Parts: C-alpha cells; sequence; structure tokens
C-alpha cells in the first residue's frame, strides 16, 4: 500500500527534524525501530531478490 | 550447583528444525589456520560422537557496563546484563565479531570469528534474558535462555539458513542460545571426563601406543 | 573399539557405533556389577586419583579385559598383571 505510509513517514519527519536541526534521540530511536522491522522499506530494498 | 561463575568450562548450544526433525547444534571453532566459526551436530551421539575439543569455551571476565566503558576510556557470579569475554579453550583467542561479511542475502550482516588479542571492545558480550520471567539485574542460573548483543556492533547472534547451509552470523534477527556448562573447579590431582593422559603398565615402564606413520599395518 | 572380524582394532568416527567402542574402568575384576548409579546434575565425589589408583578396563557388551599376549590382546580371562 504506497499511499498509506507516506502519512507516516510525514509523521516521522515532523518528529524528527526541528528547526533546521535533528534530534539525536530521536533520530537513534527511529532508526533502530526500522532497522528490525525491514519490511518497512517496501519490495525495493528487500535482501530477498 | 546451580548458578554459573567465571572460569567454568562452557558450551554454546542452540536448537533448529529441519524436515520436521529437531536438532542441536554447538558453535565451533579451529583457531589455528582458520579463523570462522561453524556449527557441529550433536543430536546423533549414539552413533557418530562429536568433536567436542573445539567446541569449550572459558568465561574469562564479567563486568557491568559503566566499568568496562570506563576501563577502555583509560568467582564472581555473573548478572543479567552485564558484559562477558570468552576465552577459547584449545587456541587461546578470544570469540569476536568480524568486519567482513560473506553473506548476500543480507546487507547489514557480519561475520563471527576468532581474535588473538582481547583489545578492543569487538571481544566483549552482553546478556539478556529471553522473557519477562526474568529480571534485568537478575542472577542467571542453569537451563535459561539468553540473547548475546555486540557491544561494537550492536547486532544480535543470528542462525542463517537462506543458502540451504545452518552458519552462524551476527544480524538484527534474535535467536535464542542455551548456556550449558561441562566444567567447573575440581579437586586437585583428581581425574576427570574430557582430558588427555598416559596409560602406564606396571612400574612405568611401558605404555599403549600405537605403531609409527610409515608402518605397513595402516596405523591401526 | 571391538570387531567381531580383526578384534580389538582403532576405527574412525564414522564406524564408531556406542555398543562397539563403549568401554568401562573397575577395581576388581571377580566381583559382580550392581546397579549403575543415577547420573547427578553436578561434579560428584572424586574417587579416582593420578599415578595412585590401579584400575581395570572392561569392554560393557562382552564383558572380556585387556591383557598382553607386545601386541595387546582381549581375553574372557585375566592374566597376573593387568592394572594401569
Amino acid at each position: 500500500n504506497p499511499c498509506g505510509g507516506e502519512r507516516y513517514l510525514d509523521f516521522l519527519r515532523f518528529a524528527v527534524f526541528v528547526n533546521g536541526e535533528s534530534v539525536e534521540e530521536n533520530a537513534n530511536v527511529v532508526v533502530r525501530l526500522l532497522i528490525r522491522k525491514p519490511e518497512c522499506f517496501g519490495p525495493a530494498l528487500r535482501g530477498e531478490g | 550447583v546451580q548458578f554459573l561463575r567465571t572460569d567454568d568450562e562452557v558450551v554454546l548450544q542452540c536448537n533448529a528444525t529441519v524436515l520436521k526433525e529437531q536438532l542441536k547444534l554447538c558453535l565451533a571453532a579451529e583457531g589455528f589456520g582458520n579463523r570462522l566459526c561453524f556449527l557441529e551436530p550433536t543430536s546423533n551421539a549414539q552413533n557418530v560422537p562429536p568433536d567436542l575439543a573445539i567446541c569449550c569455551f572459558v568465561l574469562e571476565q564479567s563486568l557491568s557496563v559503566r566499568a568496562l566503558q570506563e576501563m577502555l576510556a583509560n568467582h564472581r557470579t555473573l548478572l543479567y546484563g552485564h558484559a562477558i569475554l570468552l576465552r577459547h579453550a584449545h587456541s587461546g583467542m578470544y570469540l569476536s565479531c568480524l568486519t567482513t561479511s560473506r553473506s548476500m542475502t543480507d546487507k547489514l550482516a557480519f561475520d563471527v570469528g576468532l581474535q588473538e588479542d582481547a583489545t578492543g571492545e569487538a571481544c566483549w558480550w552482553t546478556t539478556h534474558p529471553a522473557s519477562k520471567q526474568r529480571s534485568e539485574g537478575e542472577k542467571v542460573r542453569v537451563g535459561d535462555d539468553l540473547i548475546l548483543v555486540s557491544v561494537s556492533s550492536e547486532r544480535y547472534l543470528h542462525l542463517s539458513t537462506a543458502s540451504g547451509e545452518l552458519q552462524v552470523d551476527a544480524s538484527f534477527m534474535q535467536t535464542l542460545w542455551n548456556m550449558n556448562p561441562i566444567c567447573s573447579g575440581c579437586e586437585e590431582g583428581y581425574v576427570t571426563g574430557g582430558h588427555v593422559l598416559r596409560l602406564f603398565h606396571g612400574h612405568m615402564d611401558e605404555c599403549l601406543t600405537i605403531s609409527p606413520a610409515d608402518s605397513d599395518d595402516q596405523r591401526r | 573399539a571391538l570387531i567381531e572380524d580383526q578384534g580389538l582394532v582403532v576405527v574412525d568416527a564414522s564406524k564408531a557405533h556406542t555398543k562397539a567402542t563403549s568401554f568401562c574402568f573397575r577395581i576388581s575384576k571377580e566381583k559382580l556389577d550392581t546397579a549403575p548409579k543415577r547420573d547427578v546434575e553436578g561434579m560428584g565425589p572424586p574417587e579416582i586419583k593420578y599415578g595412585e589408583s590401579l584400575c581395570f578396563v572392561q569392554h560393557v557388551a562382552s564383558g572380556l579385559w585387556l591383557t598382553y599376549a607386545k601386541k595387546a590382546i582381549l581375553h574372557q580371562e585375566g592374566h597376573m598383571d593387568d592394572a594401569l
């Protein structure tokens, strides 16, 4: 479902970036949460073909 | 004996399923001439004995995270959430996470091997409990299941079967490991299993041997 | 291990099934074996000392005893000296 995940991605983008600078804690948490569920990346970044 | 302790000989084990059959595998390595670790089957011990000589590891040290960090910035019982160091019994090297990666299906995976020096942070591993029945600071008991995390690469020990062969690596998928001790402090001057020794006949004037290498009896 | 054709030999780990390569230590030859003790979840008590405890070896599947005929052999009966 490509038209759905864009809203959650933009909410996360708002959560991570503030006033032109990044907040380290939120960025680290988001990256660590994302890497453990690879299916969030869509078919392109799948390792299995 | 119920609680694990340092300076004890222990074996790292795991369980898997193939063709509806359950297999128990032990982590092993050679050291001299080969650094990469692999898996030795142990389910069929009643017919084909396994090679336990290269599977034994020794718990060298256990420390807290803050103490380890401060030290790098320069018979205790072990707790959950502590960092431990393991030494190979035979080669004397230390288990560690390598920078090379032989994998082709996982891009973030790393290989695990042996290291000749205890220097660096790559040799330390942190332990975590399997479920909520155990506390963060609780003591570790025999028969439990643990999760191991590298303090340098921040990855779990993963069992890989993508290529059809059962392999070990470091990745972001967790797997349960059973820490089974095999030996502790024994009494001095008393014989124990798993040792190397000589058998003497009579007044030490004879011993039990086989033919030399070039003998025509096929050395049997 | 013990094989029917050749007798007492040494074989690779591939062919070494449990029956042929099972051996045990005993202190008396004539004494009849009792019920084996259950395996304990611990080190247990020490019994055999290095270089002081003379022992005999028996093949649990046949009960034969090792001796010298200097080639080593397995015999139904013992001999004058078989301690190690």
